[PDB]
């Protein structure tokens, strides 16, 4: 780019005009090429910024999802985070995050607490579902119901001011011995 | 939290150089030296652009509120949208749109009434006189309202399940429960004082409403960047009418008065003062995008982790145990209620 | 490499008239010209060029031969049918290999083209051909290089252009070049593979403007569109009582140089002409408009200076510049913008036995300031002395500019006469010529409004200027409204048609369909100037009618709308997006459908769990 | 990890020319390139 001046090349200009006629060429080369040079090291800097915010977000991300489990929902990937299997890329990482996904699910009929005998009772984890006839207690994220115990079920309350109270029988191991 | 900001798209040329073909032909002699500032004036436009997106889109499929609106005794009404409305939005969505007022809308077409404005053309219409014009999102206000909503939607009937598979129908006193099993307290006890929760919580979203109301600004972060914004264009604009140590600081009249081989020195000086004053703006505009697009990735972790469940890192999403976060639309960014 | 370059080329899908032959048209040259010719063994020799082909200008012959060829520039007449008619004062008589190389396989099928282009840039003749045998027809259409064969600097002006026949016992395919971009594919041994015309599809723009042959599928922003003016009001003043230059010119009594007479020039239209023809000018050097554009320029107050002076003092004065007659006499400012005339004077200011008159200043206590007359007659002080009078140390101020008809030409009586324009932009009179024409209050125009040009449209505009409120602005300093100067009304003054073209385009290899977004535009004034031909977009997008969607994000052309939605494919803004969908095929515009609709099933005790699961292994990069 | 900056407030105008009347009038041919700069640290500043 000529910037302006007789021609572009350096070579050419001094062994075209004498020196304190080619100053002035020479010094508008300078300024153009020094304002062009000045921009790319400012474009390689915001650059430079951006890669480095990203891979300070590959290096959290490996010390977190490789390192262990992370519970912050779809910072591993998408689904249920399991782990995360790194692998080398030119200029780059590209993870393999293995993600537990949930599958079929039917409509269950849920109740917050359990009224055995004027005592609710809540579920020390998991949720209350019914088949449509017996109760039955099951996991978060995987249907595997178990038969209402003592075990399974913390009892705290009175039976009426635990909205969504639905009788039914609680077992307990102890009577029948 | 500020999402985005304005995308702007100025021709170098235009702005050095008004309609003049030695001034253009001159302008050619400094090389591909501002096709560099529409690319970078175009990328900052797409980051903008994925900035929202990464925001707002992060739900895989459009949810819709149950017809009936009985969560529990909790009342919503504050955040769901209002069918009435012809926008489609929230109360708190609207007194968001009507505390922030746009310099620039850009999706406006403005051509046609600068000749109709009869009085001084305004700053747009002024801007659009020294090439120097404003696209507008991709994503409407309307329809980020709706992904807006379908993000609202998932949490209260779905709890966080639709945030990783597919979005399982739970009862909103249950995800209480489960939230408040979360952060280490039993569920019977929601249920027992579920009455007394439902209070405070209508109480609680009925006051940030009056807070929002009567506060002077409390956008300020998103009144900011409009403000850096337009201020920095309004600066761009204004350097039209600095000499640079010429003549006179206007193309046509100083090609009309002088002969082109004196008038050269004079265009250019007016480039060389044109183009580094543009390449100031988009230095700044590349500098403050950067900033935004943090402010947009903290957004989109936060929305992540606080609205598609529950955050067990302390002081995170708002001060207290989190429970919850219901996201809201704002121009040009996204508010949390935490 | 993908090298673009802007020559003289043949634009791609021009206008080429075929001719025939059985008289011998002479055909217009403008910017070079594109010949090409098939044939048998041969029937044409040369080409003559140059204007009117008479004995008054020299022209060009290009005849060949079998054997060599005999370009030369001379000033021939006409053969009327020998060739070198009255060859007349003759130059550059070139000999060298002939242009024509003709081969045959044994048979007289194999119709060779030749194709010609010959071009006149900055004299510096330069001829290119190339011969490929035929394989079906005329004009074929496979891609073929010109290489250069003779580059001869002529240095003639060529405008017509004419061409020999053949005797003894289905060509003529011309065509004209224009000055295009180009952007040419090369080979890896140095060759033209192919070649994009930049000024002719969408598509085109896009690939040159990203110089590479394969698009892939999205959207570019590629160029710029403004709707050209069509006319042009220029209106001034209502005035036309001529200025007095004549008095300035047409006086003897020229003020010595140590009293420089100033007049004011005001309420008048200047013709410099008439400056031009009361005096033979010996240097014109205008240091404020350029006498071409001084009478298309107004000036609030114009201050003519007149002093005679000598060859050295006419150059000696200028915006502030050395020596006593600009130091000590009349000093003109460093920032003076006016022309300066200066014409010899022996005539008027010199006779037999000489003369004396004259007046000039070399002693002053300090510089003279810009403007500022300094007639005073005190005796300069020498050492100490608070002598008044002349002789040693107390010398008189001001000396003779004695004149005689016999000196040299520096020191000949050069009449010196300035005129200091202002070039503010107070309410103007001293406006030139220039002739007003009438308004157009509606329609995008190239105004000149008292020296003041500029592009855009007139409006009514009811705002209430005060009755001295004139050149007008906004808020950031763009004028906005000028009063008209006759008729007192106001005018807001609009920008003339700008936003911006991106070219919506799917994988050139997928489809070559393109959709053109005219940005933040309505397509009614796209298409009022469409239709009008105003439009600096060469490129014409086809139009059907149903190609023309009115978003927010401007016009979209080219794309119908459908009104279904789909996942997007090209965002293009304001939530509609382009794809290449089938019917078969075209480019079809939606707005962008966020997700599946799904509904949930909520309710006070209906909860979904899943009894089963799924590993899924995703990937970030 | 660092926290802060030293906060600066660097004056173009005494910067670029030293109390002199006629390079501050030709500085000011410049335009407001340069309040952009004290806009600029004061901003940063404000952010530190
Ligand atoms: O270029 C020129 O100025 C000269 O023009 C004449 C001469 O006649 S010539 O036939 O010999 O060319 C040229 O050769 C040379
Ligand atoms: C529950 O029933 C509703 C209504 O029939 C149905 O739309 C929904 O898919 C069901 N949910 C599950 C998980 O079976
Ligand atoms: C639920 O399961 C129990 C298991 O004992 C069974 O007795 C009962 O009939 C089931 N109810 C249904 C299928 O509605
Ligand atoms: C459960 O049984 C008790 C005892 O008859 C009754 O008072 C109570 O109302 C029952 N609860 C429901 C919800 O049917
Ligand atoms: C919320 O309160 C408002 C105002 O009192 C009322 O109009 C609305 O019906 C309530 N909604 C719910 C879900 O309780
Ligand atoms: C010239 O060529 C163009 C493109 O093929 C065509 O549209 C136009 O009609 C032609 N003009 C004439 C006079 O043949
Ligand atoms: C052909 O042209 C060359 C060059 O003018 C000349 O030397 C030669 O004699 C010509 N041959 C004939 C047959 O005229
Ligand atoms: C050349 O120019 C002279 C002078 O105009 C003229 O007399 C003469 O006829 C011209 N041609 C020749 C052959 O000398
Ligand atoms: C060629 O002739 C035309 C008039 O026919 C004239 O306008 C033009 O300037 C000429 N060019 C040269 C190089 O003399
Ligand atoms: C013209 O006729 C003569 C005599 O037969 C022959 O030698 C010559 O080659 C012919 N020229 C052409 C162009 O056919
Ligand atoms: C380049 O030239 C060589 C030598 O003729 C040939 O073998 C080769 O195929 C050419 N390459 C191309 C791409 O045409
Ligand atoms: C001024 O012009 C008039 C008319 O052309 C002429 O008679 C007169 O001599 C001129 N005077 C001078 C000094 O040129
Ligand atoms: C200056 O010019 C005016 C206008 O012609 C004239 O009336 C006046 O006498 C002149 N003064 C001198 C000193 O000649
Ligand atoms: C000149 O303009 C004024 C103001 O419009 C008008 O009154 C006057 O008649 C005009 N004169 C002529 C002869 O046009
Ligand atoms: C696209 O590329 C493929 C692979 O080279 C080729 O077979 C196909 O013909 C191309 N299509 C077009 C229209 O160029
Ligand atoms: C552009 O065209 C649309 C077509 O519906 C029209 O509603 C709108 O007013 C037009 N805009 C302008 C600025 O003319
Ligand atoms: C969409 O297209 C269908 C099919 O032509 C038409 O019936 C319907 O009215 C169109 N949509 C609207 C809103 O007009
Ligand atoms: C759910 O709650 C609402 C509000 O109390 C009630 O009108 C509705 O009948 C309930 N549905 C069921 C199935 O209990
Ligand atoms: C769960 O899904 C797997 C994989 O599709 C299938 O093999 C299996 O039968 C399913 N089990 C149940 C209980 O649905």
């Amino acid at each position: 780019s000529k910037f302006g001046a007789i021609s572009s090349v350096l070579n050419d200009i001094l062994s075209r005009l004498d020196p304190p006629e080619a100053e002035v060429q020479i010094d508008r080369l300078i300024t153009g090429r020094l304002q062009s040079l000045q921009t790319y090291v400012t474009q390689q800097l915001i650059r430079a910024a951006e890669i480095r915010a990203s891979a300070n977000l590959a290096a959290t991300k490996m010390s977190e999802c490789v390192l262990g489990q992370s519970k912050r929902v779809d910072f591993c990937g998408k689904g249920y985070h399991l782990m995360s299997f790194p692998q080398s890329a030119p200029h780059g990482v590209v993870f393999l995050h293995v993600t537990y996904v949930p599958a079929q699910e039917k409509n269950f009929t849920t109740a917050p607490a359990i009224c055995h005998d004027g005592k609710a009772h809540f579920p020390r984890e998991g949720v209350f579902v019914s088949n449509g006839t017996h109760w039955f207690v099951t996991q978060r994220n995987f249907y595997e119901p178990q038969i209402i115990t003592t075990d399974n079920t913390f009892v705290s309350g009175n039976c009426d001011v635990v909205i969504g109270i639905v009788n039914n029988t609680v077992y307990d191991p102890l009577q029948l011995e | 939290l500020p999402v985005s900001m304005t995308k702007t798209s100025v021709d170098c040329t235009m702005y050095i150089c008004g309609d003049s073909t030695e001034c253009s032909n001159l302008l050619l002699q400094y090389g591909s030296f501002c096709t560099q500032l529409k690319r970078a004036l175009t990328g900052i436009a797409v980051e903008q652009d994925k900035n929202t997106q990464e925001v707002f889109a992060q739900v895989k499929q459009i949810y819709k509120t149950p017809p009936i609106k009985y969560f529990g005794g909790f009342n919503f009404s504050q955040i769901l949208p209002d069918p009435s409305k012809p926008s489609k939005r929230s109360p708190i969505e609207d007194l968001l749109f009507n505390k922030v007022t746009l310099a620039d809308a850009g999706f406006i077409k403005q051509y046609g009434d600068c000749l109709g404005d009869i009085a001084a053309r305004d700053l747009i219409c002024a801007q659009k006189f020294n090439g120097l014009t404003v696209l507008p999102p991709l994503l409407t206000d309307e329809m980020i309202a709706q992904y807006t909503s379908a993000l609202l939607a998932g949490t209260i009937t779905s709890g966080w399940t639709f945030g990783a598979g597919p979005a399982l129908q739970i009862p909103f006193p249950m995800q209480m429960a489960y939230r408040f099993n979360g952060i280490g307290v039993t569920q019977n006890v929601l249920y027992e004082n579920q009455k007394l929760i439902a209070n405070q919580f209508n109480s609680a979203i009925g006051k940030i409403q009056d807070s929002l109301f009567s506060t002077p600004s409390a956008l300020g972060k998103l009144q900011d960047v409009v403000n850096h914004n337009a201020q920095a264009l309004n600066t761009l604009v204004k350097q039209l009418s600095s000499k640079f140590g010429a003549i006179s600081s206007v193309l046509n009249d100083i090609l009309s008065r002088l002969d082109p081989p004196e008038a050269e020195v004079q265009i250019d000086r007016l480039i060389t003062g044109r183009l580094q004053s543009l390449q100031t703006y988009v230095t700044q505009q590349l500098i403050r995008a950067a900033e935004i697009r943090a402010s947009a990735n903290l957004a989109a972790t936060k929305m992540s982790e606080c609205v598609l469940g529950q955050s067990k890192r302390v002081d995170f999403c708002g001060k207290g145990y989190h429970l919850m976060s219901f996201p809201q639309s704002a121009p040009h960014g996204v508010v949390f209620l935490h | 490499v993908l090298h673009l370059t802007q020559d003289l080329f043949l634009p791609f899908f021009s206008n080429v008239t075929w001719f025939h032959a059985i008289d011998n048209p002479v055909l217009p040259f403008n910017d070079g010209v594109y010949f090409a010719s098939t044939e048998k063994s041969n029937i044409i020799r040369g080409w003559i060029f140059g204007t009117t082909l008479d004995s008054k200008t020299q022209s060009l012959l290009i005849v060949n031969n079998a054997t060599n060829v005999f370009i030369k520039v001379c000033e021939f007449q006409f053969c009327n049918d020998g060739v070198y008619s009255s060859a007349n004062n003759c130059t550059f008589e070139y000999v060298s290999q002939p242009f024509l190389m003709d081969l045959e396989g044994k048979q007289g099928n194999f119709k060779n083209l030749r194709e010609f282009v010959f071009k006149n840039i900055d004299g510096y003749f330069k001829i290119y051909s190339k011969h490929t045998p035929i394989i079906g027809r005329d004009f074929p259409q496979g891609f073929s290089a010109l290489e250069p064969l003779v580059d001869l600097p002529i240095g003639i002006n060529i405008t017509r252009f004419q061409t020999l026949l053949a005797l003894n016992r289905a060509d003529y395919y011309v065509g004209y070049l224009q000055p295009r971009t180009f952007l040419l594919k090369y080979n890896e041994n140095g060759t033209i593979t192919d070649a994009v015309d930049c000024a002719l599809d969408p598509l085109s723009e896009t690939k040159c403007t990203l110089k590479s042959f394969t698009v892939e599928k999205g959207i570019y922003q590629t160029s710029n569109f403004r709707v050209q003016p069509t006319e042009s009001i220029v209106r001034f003043p209502n005035v036309t009582n001529l200025c007095p230059f004549h008095e300035v010119f047409n006086a003897t009594r020229f003020a010595s140089v140590y009293a420089w007479n100033r007049t004011r020039i005001s309420n008048c239209v200047a013709d410099y002409s008439v400056l031009y023809n009361f005096a033979p000018f010996f240097a014109f050097k205008c240091y404020g408009v350029s006498p071409t554009k001084l009478n298309d320029l107004c000036f609030t107050n114009v201050y003519a200076d007149s002093f005679v002076i000598k060859g050295n003092e006419v150059s000696q004065i200028a915006p502030g510049q050395t020596g006593n007659i600009a130091d000590y006499n009349y000093k003109l400012p460093d920032d003076f913008t006016g022309c300066v005339i200066a014409w010899n004077s022996n005539k008027l200011d010199s006779k037999h036995s000489g003369n004396y008159d004259y007046w000039y200043r070399s002693f002053r206590k300090s510089k003279l300031k810009p403007f500022e007359r300094d007639i005073s007659t005190e005796i300069y002080q020498a050492g100490n002395k608070p002598c008044k009078g002349k002789g040693p140390n107390c010398y008189f101020p001001l000396q003779s500019y004695g004149f005689r008809p016999t000196y040299g030409v520096g020191h000949q009586p050069y009449r010196v006469v300035v005129l200091s324009f202002e070039l503010l932009h107070a309410p103007a009179t001293v406006c030139g010529p220039k002739k007003s024409t009438n308004l157009v209050k509606n329609k995008c125009v190239n105004f000149n409004f008292n020296g003041l040009t500029g592009t855009g449209v007139l409006t009514k505009s009811n705002k209430k200027f005060l009755p001295f409120q004139q050149f007008g602005r906004d808020i950031v300093d763009t004028t906005d409204a000028v009063r008209d100067p006759q008729t007192l009304e106001i005018l807001d003054i609009t920008p003339c048609s700008f936003g911006g073209v991106s070219v919506i385009t799917p994988g050139t290899n997928t489809s070559n369909q393109v959709a053109v977004l005219y940005q933040g535009v309505n397509c009614t004034e796209v298409s009022v100037a469409i239709h009008a031909d105003q439009l600096t977009p060469t490129w014409r997008v086809y139009s059907t009618g149903s190609n023309v969607f009115q978003t927010r994000a401007g016009c979209l052309i080219g794309a119908e709308y459908v009104n279904n939605s789909y996942e997007c494919d090209i965002p293009i803004g304001a939530g509609i997006c382009a794809s290449y969908q089938t019917q078969s095929q075209s480019i079809i515009a939606y707005t962008m459908s966020l997700g599946a609709e799904n509904s949930v099933a909520y309710s006070n005790n209906s909860i979904a769990i899943p009894t089963n699961f799924t590993i899924s292994v995703t990937t970030e990069i």
